[PDB]
């Protein structure tokens, strides 16, 4: 970055930030990461998405793909939010 | 809806033909009308109903709550409008469709889930909103409202077949599946039997199993029987609710008449006064009649009217025309004679009938061909 | 013409092995 | 020819002139219920149907009477 931008001085590169997904964007990854697989009609949302910090988006679909396989292993219809939280526990674990 | 008022409201086939049993349908439908806004389906249906003292009293209270509840979830879609966001107009618009869904009023709520079926971001949801329709296409009783949303619907799923989702779609083909006379592609359909769960939306398990056991046990032989449901472990778990099903079913397979006409009685009365199943309570009896003709007589070369009548335990001059409405009408074997006042059949259906099977292909393909003529030089 | 390696690929392996269209019933 | 197809639909209008929108709602009584539905399977059911709206519709009910008496 320090030595693509010693190159690249700002003269002819749109520049656009790429920050770390805040609230609203981990609401909207998350039901676009939650519409592939099953979810209960008694979830909150909002909680369970301001319950999943750490690096990027890509913890939340750790908190998804990482937590199916708890709704394989438990052997259930689908997934309630006592379980996304211990695939909160988990990649927070992995953090 | 998918509220209780679906079957509230569904129990009026039997609260306005018969007069016996309209007494407990008008007294939960009465105690159930201050329940989902039922103010609009039983003032439609007031004419099967109690007079008009009563009526006119609820009547102010829920027609001032309906506008004040409506201009809430108009104030709160003014509120979600002209601002950044998907799912919330998704909820709100959604949200004032099922509310018109508890009215019972299918024009606001048609442009409405056509307003939010046209915002559908994903396809699941959309098949959301086609569910959304087929709840109150079930009490609306269409045909093609309900078939064209799930033919469009239906390609280009691509997200795979859930375990609730894809497993409804199938109840809804049981539904639409046992509205129409289909059974040789309706008994594929409740083999998924082992996902389903109650759901109050649509039919309680026990009415999915009691609804899907006249499709079985009629649609179905003794081998697709036995392989199906009897090696099935799905009714061994649900024959222990009610013990009348396994007498139908050890009854139908052990071919003992004398019990199961003795207890046929229970599925003529059970078998109408239904929404969706009284309708075609003539073809279940025939059907099934002319099955266990075919299936005793099946094995049988020749059959006297003694162990006849001592098997089906009934008096000679019914089944006399029962068999000679049979022969032609019935089409089932072949000519029957009475030289001996013996039921002796030939049944040569096999080694040259076998072969004389697509003769009506050859005679209707020869009119095709025909028309294939016809087609030449104009 | 340990138990996490026994564990990792015992659920990550057999167990979608025992089961067909798990792939498609898991959000693949 | 095509042409004289012209006075059979003129008698299709006087049959329809007969009885306004009478038969398409009186019959689509039954209609609404036969619908989407196979009308092969309707011959044989409109037959019996037909057949036994005269006398002993059902009949079912009476044999647990037949039985003892025949």
């Amino acid at each position: 970055i320090l030595d693509s931008a010693l190159l690249r001085p700002g003269r002819i590169d749109r520049k656009i930030e790429f920050p770390p997904p805040n609230e609203e964007a981990r609401l909207d990854i998350l039901k676009i990461h939650s519409r592939k697989m099953n979810l209960t009609r008694g979830i909150n949302l909002r909680k369970i998405a301001e319950l999943m910090p750490g690096a990027s988006g890509a913890e939340v679909k750790g908190v998804c793909t990482e937590a199916g396989m708890y709704a394989l292993r438990e052997r259930r219809v689908h997934v309630t939010q006592e379980d996304f939280e211990m695939a909160v526990a988990k990649v927070m674990q992995k953090d | 809806p998918k509220n209780p008022d679906l079957r509230i409201a569904q129990l009026r086939f039997l609260l306005s033909l018969p007069e016996h049993r309209g007494d407990a349908a008008v007294r939960d439908e009465l105690m159930a009308a201050v329940r989902d806004n039922n103010m609009a389906p039983y003032y439609e249906a007031l004419c099967k109903s109690l007079d008009w003292q009563i009526d006119v009293d609820l009547l102010n209270k829920m027609k001032k709550a309906n506008e004040d509840e409506l201009k809430r979830l108009d104030e709160e879609l003014e509120d979600a409008e002209k601002n950044l966001g998907e799912s919330e107009i998704r909820d709100a618009m959604m949200a004032k469709a099922e509310y018109l869904c508890r009215i019972g009023d299918k024009e606001g709520a048609l442009t409405a889930f056509r307003k939010t079926y046209d915002k559908t971001v994903a396809l699941g949801h959309r098949l959301d909103i086609v569910f959304y329709l087929l709840r109150i296409g079930l009490f609306y009783m269409d045909n093609d409202l309900i078939t064209r949303n799930t033919e469009k619907a239906k390609s280009l799923i691509e997200e795979g077949g859930d375990w609730d989702r894809r497993n409804r779609l199938k109840v809804y083909q049981g539904l639409y599946c046992v509205a129409i006379r289909d059974f040789k592609q309706a008994a594929e359909l409740f083999l998924d039997t082992v996902s389903t769960f109650t759901s109050y939306e649509l039919m309680d398990y026990k009415t999915f199993v009691t609804y899907t056991v006249y499709v079985s046990m009629i649609a179905l032989e003794r081998p697709d029987l036995r392989e199906k449901v009897i090696k099935g472990a799905e009714i061994l778990e649900v024959l222990h609710s009610l013990p009348a099903v396994r007498q139908y079913l050890f009854s139908l397979y052990e071919c003992r008449y004398s019990v199961f006409f003795q207890s046929l009685a229970v599925v003529e009365q059970e078998m109408k006064k239904d929404w969706l199943f009284a309708p075609h309570y003539r073809y279940y009896v025939r059907e099934m009649r002319i099955h266990a003709y075919s299936q005793l007589l099946e094995s049988y070369r020749s059959l006297t009217l003694g162990y006849m009548a001592e098997a089906f335990g009934v008096g000679v001059e019914f089944i006399d025309q029962e068999l000679s409405r049979f022969i032609a009408a019935g089409r089932l074997h072949c000519k029957i004679d009475k030289v001996n006042e013996i039921v002796e059949t030939n049944r040569p259906d096999s080694k040259n009938w076998q072969y004389q099977e697509t003769i009506k292909k050859g005679d209707l393909l020869l009119n095709r061909v025909q028309k294939l003529s016809r087609v030449i030089n104009m | 013409p340990m138990d996490i390696q026994k564990q990792e690929v015992r659920e990550a392996v057999e167990l979608p092995l025992t089961h067909f269209e798990l792939y498609k019933q898991i959000g693949i | 020819m095509s042409e004289k197809k012209q006075p059979v639909d003129l008698g299709l209008l006087e049959e329809d002139d007969e009885f306004e929108e009478f038969p398409a709602e009186d019959w689509a009584g039954l209609d609404e219920d036969e619908d989407a539905h196979v009308w092969e399977d309707n011959w044989d059911d409109d037959n019996v149907e037909d057949d036994f709206s005269n006398q002993l519709r059902a009949e079912l009910e009476k044999h647990g009477y037949k039985m003892e008496t025949s």
